[PDB]
């Protein structure tokens, strides 16, 4: 029966993948079932590319549908359908999996005596609106994200993985829309909650690297390029051709550098189409950050247009204009003088306290010690006679 | 075993899920809970037992030393199928929950299930060892899950431990294989051990 389906997968296989399959049987006969889960996984971890993995799924599944926890179960199959290159076939066998557990889990419920099986269904239902994607179907795949994101935060405890799955459908759905904002949301939780599993490929990792710094050219609010790259995910992938010019652009926006950026951008405007589009966003960015770095080293409460003129370069027109957009984002708080052409900022926004600020912190607390030491000695002295 | 008050400790690793003893190895422990407690109490009716879980991070007290049969069971009923075994905090904790009883006439017991291998550190085996010994506790392991593979951290201990006395501190290892587990905890010595004395 199952043995038919072991020779012919051992012979093609690679003769280093020959022992895993010789451990599946063995495990089984003597009902380890750990044990068992356990070089299943080992399989599908790096065999999930070669042709064999759909063969081992149906007959797997079908035998280990009651042995192996349940979440188990369905994460195996999800490599498998991702090699699966039929988007309709995904789709039937989604279907069958999905009725399959909550019949399983009347059952089993009670046998455990406790377990939460509400997790597997979530994670199908997750699968099921990116097959939509795929095709191109972005209605139906968005009501299903709405109500997955409802149900999963009701809940007070969730594991990794269920949040996960849900945050990449997420991700590639902003992508395929080509909207820079929502994305850059999105790639930073999924960073956060992503599991201690390797089986998240490099091409995964180098592609997703790519989309955010895209995303963070593009952007409405990140000023947080510096923080971004270092993180593991743009952090070791620099020597790459793709993620040198790239993280170039990045660093030319921290120092506000005007002339290496024009450079860059002249030829890179044509090559990414993206950038194209969302010339005026680009552009502007530029400006903008060099605008917080003049402002917020000048701790002084008044700056002349002059000042803003010379650093970014432009005409008086547009200085009064970048000093609204500025304003606009909350990243600064103010008023404009016009009459004496000045812009007073009254409010900084907090940003990453260096080292040397540690130190100017302290500086200004023990002289305040002082202050309130002072006081209130020489008051205690002064009418001394009455502290009833 | 006259007048006995038992922490026992009921483990759900990840490795009791499988099913060495048919059809699965948790059913099969679910009945060694309930015999053990019903065990001792054939012995002599004035004995108790308490609950305490080798699953998951740290113990849970469950129950406290106890007569009534629905205590054992609702805890029983309470379980992880993913934790895991960790030898020392379930040794620890044992101990400190018998340092407060019902009635503290009676002898000190522990009662351990092992169904994973043991790997924790040897440093910490050593100190507890003798610290057991001062405080005067013996303790019996129904033991079918270490010697799967893995060579006995456990026996020489609570044999050294042992003294004349009636009480008898003793290494159970109990045929792991499909033979049901309950089974054969009624048909080795577990009230049927004699004295030392």
């Amino acid at each position: 029966e199952i043995d038919t389906i072991l020779s012919t997968l051992r012979m093609e296989a690679d003769p280093s993948l020959h022992p895993l399959f010789e451990q599946f049987e063995k495990f089984y006969e003597e009902k380890l079932w750990f044990q068992l889960s356990e070089s299943l996984t080992k399989f599908f971890d790096d065999a999930k590319s070669t042709p064999l993995r759909l063969r081992l799924y149906d007959n797997f599944v079908s035998k280990f549908y009651d042995k192996i926890n349940q979440l188990s179960v369905v994460k195996y199959l999800l490599a498998s359908l991702k090699d699966s290159k039929d988007f309709d076939e995904s789709l039937k066998y989604l279907d069958d999996l999905k009725a399959q557990f909550q019949e399983l889990d009347s059952k089993k419920q009670r046998n455990n005596g406790s377990k939460d099986h509400g997790d597997g269904i979530l994670l199908i239902d997750s699968e099921i609106a990116r097959t939509y994607l795929l095709k191109n179907d972005l209605v139906k795949a968005r009501d299903l994200l709405d109500d997955l994101e409802k149900t999963l935060d009701k809940k007070d405890s969730i594991p990794l993985r269920i949040t996960n799955s849900f945050y990449s459908t997420n991700s590639q759905y902003f992508k395929f829309k080509n909207d820079f904002n929502s994305f850059y949301y999105t790639s930073l939780l999924y960073l956060s909650t992503l599991e201690p599993s390797t089986s998240i490929t490099l091409a995964e990792r180098q592609q997703l690297a790519y989309d955010l710094s895209i995303s963070a050219l593009l952007g409405d609010k990140i000023y947080n390029f510096g923080e971004l790259l270092h993180h593991p995910i743009m952090e070791t992938i620099v020597n790459d051709s793709n993620y040198d010019w790239l993280f170039q652009l990045l660093n030319a926006l921290t120092v506000g550098d005007f002339d290496k950026f024009d450079s860059l951008i002249k030829v890179q405007i044509s090559k990414i189409p993206i950038l194209a589009q969302h010339e005026s966003f680009l552009r502007q960015k530029i400006c903008l950050m060099t605008l917080i770095e003049t402002v917020f080293v000048k701790n002084i409460r008044m700056l002349s247009f002059e000042d803003i003129s010379k650093a970014t370069h432009l005409p008086k027109d547009n200085v009064e204009h970048l000093v609204m957009r500025a304003i606009s984002l909350g990243l600064l708080k103010g008023s404009i003088d016009q009459v004496n052409e000045l812009v007073t900022i009254s409010w900084v926004q907090p940003r990453i306290i260096s080292g040397d600020q540690i130190t100017k912190m302290k500086d200004r607390l023990v002289e305040w010690n002082d202050q309130v030491e002072k006081l209130g000695k020489k008051m205690e002295a002064r009418g001394q006679s009455i502290w009833v | 075993m006259v007048l006995e008050a038992t922490v026992l400790v009921i483990d759900n690793s990840e490795y009791s899920r499988n099913g060495d003893f048919p059809r699965t190895r948790f059913e099969a422990q679910i009945d060694s809970v309930e015999f053990i407690f019903q065990a001792k109490r054939n012995s002599n009716p004035e004995n108790t037992v308490g609950l305490i879980s080798g699953a998951g991070a740290n113990p849970r007290v469950l129950s406290t030393f106890t007569a009534e049969f629905g205590k054992i069971l609702a805890g029983l009923h309470d379980t992880q199928i993913e934790g895991k075994l960790h030898m020392a905090t379930a040794l620890q904790i044992a101990q400190l929950t018998l340092k407060h009883r019902q009635n503290k006439v009676q002898h000190q017991r522990i009662v351990a299930f092992v169904c994973s291998p043991i790997s924790d550190s040897r440093d910490e085996l050593i100190r507890l060892a003798k610290t057991l010994k001062k405080n005067n506790v013996a303790v019996d392991i129904i033991n079918f899950g270490e010697i799967e593979q893995n060579t006995e951290l456990l026996d020489e201990f609570i044999a050294a431990v042992n003294n004349p006395q009636e009480e008898t501190s003793h290494l159970l290892t109990v045929t792991p294989g499909p033979r049901l587990l309950y089974e054969n905890i009624a048909s080795s010595p577990i009230i049927l051990e004699e004295g030392s004395s």
